[PDB]
């Protein structure tokens, strides 16, 4: 509890129509996207973390959304430990909570900026260093302001999800319509799929000769992967419509007949991201320990790196499948990888639906509070009925998401199942929210 | 307290200042 | 990395070709893949004055050009003749290294600094200034400030509402020189069917804009729970759209060609459509004083096509939210009175299904639209409308916003059943062509918007459905809710 | 073997979307996705020659 | 601008054209000043007067006595003069719940007498004021509907009869009035 | 559209022309009555204004102007009461009641006085032919 006077965006007093919200979302996205391509002035790793944090080095957006996401996760953890003991009956407490979030996020921004400028590869040699610190400071401050703006109500929804979906879609299009070329002995071969296909159709003009080469392209992206990714995109859109609806009726106010839907992707985003973070952390720590220590019994047993990839170790088994060749080579590794990822995703969905407060007991309590009851069932059996549907549905959704991720990683699409699945889930949430609200 | 157009104006001024500093530092080396 | 631009123009044609193909093709595929009888659509344009015609008149090549560009680019490609990795881009060399190098960066400076913020700020100001209904904020503020300090003693007439409308702010942007007095005088010359002399292009503009202003005024007056002002607003809207001053016998002066100096002086007992149709065909011409058969047919065909309403069954319905239901019989001013007992009772009942119980307004949403009105002096073309508003009977205040219904079936008006006349008086109900299943009965659903009182007893209501374009006969009924529990 | 049985029972008890809404869903989602991706691609492209000229 | 009279102590605006609000306010200030001049007590109390009520009641009874004498013309003038005096020479700061009901009771007798005599528009306007000032009873709607039907206005007649029936539906005269209105309106159109 | 500045104008004229002492009290009672009328009007009109504002059909700055007027009226009333106390010692416990009566009384007076004009508007709008004695001659 303290006092503070800091800049912040004000919420609209009335509900904003759909068109202004769409335009503001578009403009904010354009500004955030431009901000990440301009190089710094005084200038003279793992792709996984930079892709999931939606940031790239050598530009004004070096830190990305890392401070916002880490502040949000830290405050989520603090709320989970029941240490802040926040009471929903007080709004000043929530305002203080949010102002504490902001004041710790800005401190983390400053600390991370000082760290990266002091130890980064820019160099030890002072006004240039001050300017280089101020640039990153002001850039990340503007990004925080934009996030808070989109979150106050001027935007369709959250901002971090939108930025991540934007980077994913941009990478997916760049792996298809790339204008760059690489001249390796034979000549110029485009780095895009459709571009290279049309180019080989035009300059070579030999149908059966050029098509067979443009279709496989063992070294560079081709049309087969684009077709596979559009097919799996259609399939993922199809799998969202699966939902169980149970009939409910009210007892407090009669004449109220309704339906409560239960989707298959109950908590879709959580298990995939948690599993990806687990795998990335395991791989990173294994690489670090095998780089520091030359050879040890436990170090060799947990993982050995070679050509770089892990092999002959526990970290070797967790490595994803590359294609059908390695799949048919070692069947035991493929089988153990499949069962491991499926069990992990299932247990993750279970523990997350248990900890998120969406258990059948919690929703039954919410029903009893609201007074809704099943049309053709009694009152003292609602929890017993929800026990027969909710956990099974959650586990099945987790399992099918994991299977789809394995299939995407194996069939060789342009992007992993995780990224495409995240983008599709976010856009589907946006669309269903806009539909249930009602608007063009 | 802060209006959205003010945020947009700050962001645009920031980008413009960075670009201007770059082009001036480049033309300084080019001319001298 | 560090690229090296294409200097021999070998790769950019393919890039431009595929970029054009991806945008053109689907557009070509898309281009390849690509109820109510109205008898006024012809006679409206025949009696409108010429100056109004001239006023209303006054105020895909991309595919082909893309195909030609595709052709020339394909020809340019076909005319051409042509270990470590060497990166290369598809964009040409002159764009980044020649004398046109600062041109791109200055165009970018412009397009980023002077076009985006300016346009965004202008658009934001424009969309923020306007009120949700569609009127400027200064006008709404003036309307509310005038309704606040309004003495209940002064009786609302047409002139008072015109005096209120003369203060709108949207009238100032159109003509930054004129004063509200000029606007009042223009609207007065319009209502009295007088000539402005020189400012016709201003009178037509303000009369065309009066519509949304009166809609806003009606909505605000209904918001303040005041009935007289809303009723006066509806009447002034009628008077403006029809170009006639509000008098007792106005429904017979709204007809196309009547001479007041004859009608007012000769007759004094004919007051509305029915009493007029009571007379024969030649007596109609003798009274109206037009004595022209070729023009008498036109005026009779307009006087036998303006819709009068009539109630059939009205009662409450009690879902989670109560909503009123009405059964109206849209009839012309010529058909005699048909009894309600002959109704087969099949049309009045509703089918009880899950989808219908979920959203009962779905069945109302199916009725067709109304024809174009008969506005010989309203500049633009208007569609008929019906504005329904509800008030209480214990105190006399409006208790919700007015619902504006637009879809209604005017099938009972067509020239097919012209045998069913009032001047025959031989009990045409027992006719060979009388089929009680052909006359369609529209439906109207009005949500009550307020929960039912927790007490037990009788509470009376009053729903009015007035027209907005003609001077026809409307509804004024009293219905009561029997809360019983 | 009971888990896949319960899953089959659940999916048989769920409601599959028909074509009249599946088309609208795929339309909205594809339009949004492409509208984001095209912006991403264009902004990543145009900034190469400017990053060369300025620097 | 405004000039202050010397002996009469009345404020009058010497301007040529003035709005209506200023005129109303100046008239009210003149009334208040003329009444305070008569009320000599420094701390006036909201208690009503007595001799004024006595003379008002005397005029009212002298007008009422003309009905027993079957004199219907001078009674109207007497009642009008009584109302005018009770309106003018009764100070505004007097009690409200004693100045309102006396006015209502005299106005009802005036309405009945004027309607019996043969004057209609004045009776309708008086009934409208009495209905708007906060008194709703079935003994008013009947006479108002009668006035409207007599002076040939049908739509408002039907609306008024319906509002009247919407409060005491067990009446025996409102239904007859409604039937007559319905027939006359069916003639008005048909 | 206010009765405020007129009282100050009368005071300034009294400061030079030597008018009587009761005219000031009259103007003061009038200002008090007007203030109370406006206070009651605003109090009973606030909820509908708030509903229209939440519905989004009145704008934004009008709500702030209204909220400012709410307290400006009270400040004006307090100033009037202070002036009344200054004009006569120990004369506040009667002033509020006298004002609360004159407000309603003159409101009724105006509502009744309006009929002499209101009578002819109906004549003009319904085209009656009325001779003397208030009878109808069609």
């Amino acid at each position: 509890p303290f006092e503070s006077f800091l800049p912040e965006v004000i919420a609209p007093e009335r509900k904003v129509p759909y068109n202004q919200k769409l335009i503001w979302t578009g403009v904010s996205l354009l500004i955030f996207l431009i901000l990440g391509q301009i190089p710094l002035y005084g200038i003279v790793p793992l792709y996984w973390l930079r892709a999931m944090l939606a940031s790239n080095r050598g530009t004004l957006l070096e830190l990305g959304v890392s401070p916002i996401i880490t502040s949000s996760l830290i405050f989520q953890f603090l709320q989970g430990t029941q240490l802040l003991q926040i009471r929903p009956e007080s709004k000043q407490d929530r305002e203080l909570f949010q102002i504490a979030q902001k004041v710790c996020a800005i401190i983390l921004i400053l600390g991370q900026a000082l760290v990266v400028v002091m130890t980064g590869n820019y160099g030890a040699p002072l006004p240039i260093c001050l300017l280089l610190i101020f640039q990153l400071m002001f850039a990340s401050l503007i990004v925080m302001l934009l996030d808070e703006l989109l979150s106050k109500g001027y935007g369709l929804g959250s901002g971090i999800s939108l930025f991540i979906a934007t980077n994913i879609a941009e990478q997916i299009f760049w792996r298809a319509f790339a204008p760059t070329t690489v001249n390796s002995g034979r000549g110029k071969e485009f780095e895009g799929a459709v571009i290279a296909f049309f180019h080989l159709l035009a300059v070579r003009k030999d149908k059966k000769r050029a098509l067979v080469e443009a279709f496989y392209r063992t070294n560079l992206p081709n049309m087969f992967q684009v077709l596979m990714t559009v097919a799996i995109f259609l399939f993922v859109l199809y799998l969202q419509g699966f939902r169980y609806e149970l009939p409910i009726r009210s007892t407090k106010v009669r004449g109220q007949i309704g339906i409560y839907p239960i989707k298959l992707f109950y908590t879709s985003n959580t298990p995939i991201i948690l599993q990806s973070a687990l795998t990335s952390n395991i791989f990173l720590i294994s690489q670090i320990l095998f780089q520091k220590y030359p050879t040890n019994p436990l170090i060799r047993l947990i993982g050995v790196w070679g050509i770089q990839m892990a092999l002959s170790g526990l970290a070797y088994y967790i490595q994803p499948l590359m294609s059908l060749s390695e799949a048919l080579l070692d069947p035991i590794k493929t089988i153990v990888y499949i069962t491991f990822v499926l069990g992990s995703c299932a247990v993750f969905s279970k523990t997350w639906i248990e900890i998120s407060g969406t258990s059948p007991r919690d929703i039954a309590k919410q029903f009893k509070d609201q007074g809704m009851v099943i049309n053709g069932k009694r009152e003292t059996s609602i929890y017993r009925e929800l026990k027969k549907i909710i956990p099974t549905a959650a586990a099945f959704g987790g399992a099918t998401i994991g299977a789809l991720s394995v299939g995407s990683d194996l069939l060789g699409t342009l992007g992993s199942g995780a990224s495409i699945l995240l983008a599709t889930t976010t856009i589907y949430g946006y669309y269903e929210a806009a539909a249930k609200e009602g608007g063009f | 307290r802060v209006d959205p157009l003010v945020v947009l104006f700050l962001a645009v001024g920031f980008i413009f200042s960075v670009v201007a500093l770059h082009v001036i530092s480049k033309v300084a080396g080019k001319l001298f | 990395t560090n690229y090296e631009y294409d200097e021999a123009s070998e790769t950019w044609p393919s890039f431009i070709l595929t970029g054009l193909l991806m945008v053109v093709g689907p557009m070509t595929l898309l281009q390849i893949y690509q109820f109510n009888e109205e008898v006024f659509k012809n006679l409206n344009e025949e009696y409108t004055s010429d100056e109004i015609k001239q006023f209303r008149r006054k105020f895909n090549i991309i595919i082909i050009v893309g195909w030609i560009l595709v052709a020339i680019l394909l020809q340019r490609i076909n005319s051409n003749d042509a270990q470590s990795t060497s990166h290369g881009i598809a964009l040409p060399r002159f764009l980044v290294d020649g004398s046109a190098s600062p041109l791109l960066v200055v165009c970018y400076v412009a397009l980023l600094g002077l076009i985006l913020p300016y346009f965004v700020s202008r658009w934001w100001a424009r969309t923020q200034s306007y009120t949700k209904k569609g009127i400027h904020n200064v006008t709404a503020s003036n309307f509310v400030s005038n309704l606040v300090n309004y003495k209940p003693s002064e009786i609302v007439t047409t002139d008072l509402i015109l005096h209120w409308l003369s203060f709108a702010h949207e009238f100032k942007q159109f003509f930054p020189d004129l004063q509200p007095t000029d606007f009042e005088k223009l609207l007065q010359d319009h209502i009295n069917r007088r000539d402005s002399g020189k400012l016709n292009n201003a009178k037509f503009r303000i009369v065309a804009k009066c519509h949304s202003l009166l809609h806003g005024l009606l909505d605000i007056a209904c918001g303040f729970r005041n009935l007289d002002i809303a009723l006066g607003a509806i009447n002034t809207f009628k008077c403006i759209v029809q170009a006639v001053p509000l008098t007792p016998n106005c429904q017979i002066l709204q007809l196309p060609n009547v001479d007041k100096e004859h009608f007012i002086t000769k007759t004094g007992d004919i007051h509305t459509l029915g009493k007029l149709f009571t007379l024969e065909d030649a007596k109609i011409g003798e009274v109206l004083g037009i004595k022209d058969q070729a023009k008498l047919n036109e005026t009779l065909r307009v006087a036998s096509h303006i819709p009068n309403l009539k109630i059939i069954k009205a009662d409450f319905l009690v879902p989670g939210r109560p909503y009123i239901s009405l059964k109206v019989l849209v009839r012309s001013a010529k058909q005699p009175l048909i009894p309600t007992s002959l109704i087969p009772e099949e049309n009045l009942t509703e089918p009880q299904d899950s989808e219908s119980q979920r959203d009962p307004f779905a069945m109302m949403s199916k009725q067709p639209l109304v024809p174009y009105s008969f506005a010989p002096f309203f500049p633009t073309k208007r569609r008929g409308s019906w504005c329904c508003l509800v008030s209480s009977q214990k105190d006399g205040k409006i208790l919700q916003t007015p619902i504006i219904i637009e879809k209604l079936s005017y099938k009972n008006l067509n020239d097919d059943k012209d045998f069913f006349d009032k001047r025959i008086k031989m009990d045409l109900t027992k006719h060979e062509k009388f089929d009680i299943n052909d006359w369609e009965i529209g439906t109207i659903k009005i949500p009550l918007g307020q929960p039912a009182p927790e007490t037990v007893g009788d509470f009376f209501f009053r729903v009015i459905v007035k027209s907005t374009d003609y001077f026809t006969t409307d509804l004024d009924i009293t219905m009561n809710m029997k809360v019983r529990d | 073997v009971e888990f896949v049985r319960e899953g089959t029972q659940f999916l048989a008890k769920c409601k599959k979307p028909d074509l009249k809404e599946y088309t609208k869903i795929v339309k909205a989602v594809g339009i949004g996705f492409i509208a984001v991706g095209i912006i991403g691609y264009a902004i990543k492209l145009i900034h190469i020659p400017i990053r060369y000229v300025i620097v | 601008t405004l000039e202050y009279n010397a002996n009469s102590k009345l404020i009058t605006a010497s301007d040529a054209v003035v709005a209506l609000s200023t005129e109303t306010n100046i008239d009210q200030i003149n009334v208040l000043t003329t009444s305070l001049i008569g009320e000599t007590n420094p701390n006036f109390t909201p208690q009503p007067n007595e001799a004024l009520s006595k003379m008002i009641k005397g005029l009212f009874e002298s007008g009422m006595k003309n009905l027993q004498q079957k004199k219907l013309n001078e009674a109207l003038k007497n009642v009008s003069l009584a109302i005018e005096m009770a309106q003018r020479k009764r100070a505004p700061w007097e009690a409200f719940a004693i100045q309102l009901p006396e006015l209502h009771f005299m106005l009802r007798s005036k309405i009945d007498l004027c309607l019996i005599l043969g004057k209609h528009l004045e009776a309708l306007q008086d009934l409208d004021f009495l209905l708007g000032t906060g008194l709703i009873q079935p003994d008013v709607f009947v006479r108002k509907a009668d006035c409207l039907l007599k002076l040939r206005q049908w739509e408002e007649a039907r609306a008024t009869c319906e509002r009247g029936l919407a409060l005491a539906p067990e009446d025996m005269k409102l239904r007859a009035l409604l039937i007559e209105t319905a027939r006359n309106l069916a003639e008005y159109n048909g | 559209n206010d009765a405020h500045d007129l009282y100050f104008q009368i005071k300034e004229m009294s400061e030079n022309e030597k008018i009587h002492e009761k005219v000031l009290k009259a103007a003061l009672l009038n200002r008090g009555a007007e203030s109370v009328r406006r206070s009651l009007k605003l109090k009973e009109l606030a909820p509908q204004i708030n509903l229209l504002y939440k519905n989004g059909s009145i704008g934004e700055d009008y709500w702030k102007r209204f909220e400012t007027e709410v307290k400006l009226i009270e400040l004006e009333f307090k100033d009037t009461l202070q002036e009344a106390e200054r004009l006569q010692p120990g004369w506040v416990q009667l002033f509020v009641m006298v004002c609360k009566e004159i407000c309603f009384n003159q409101a009724l007076s105006r509502r009744y006085q309006s009929i002499l004009k209101r009578k002819e508007v109906c004549i003009k709008e319904w085209e009656l032919k009325i001779n003397n004695d208030g009878r109808l001659v069609n």
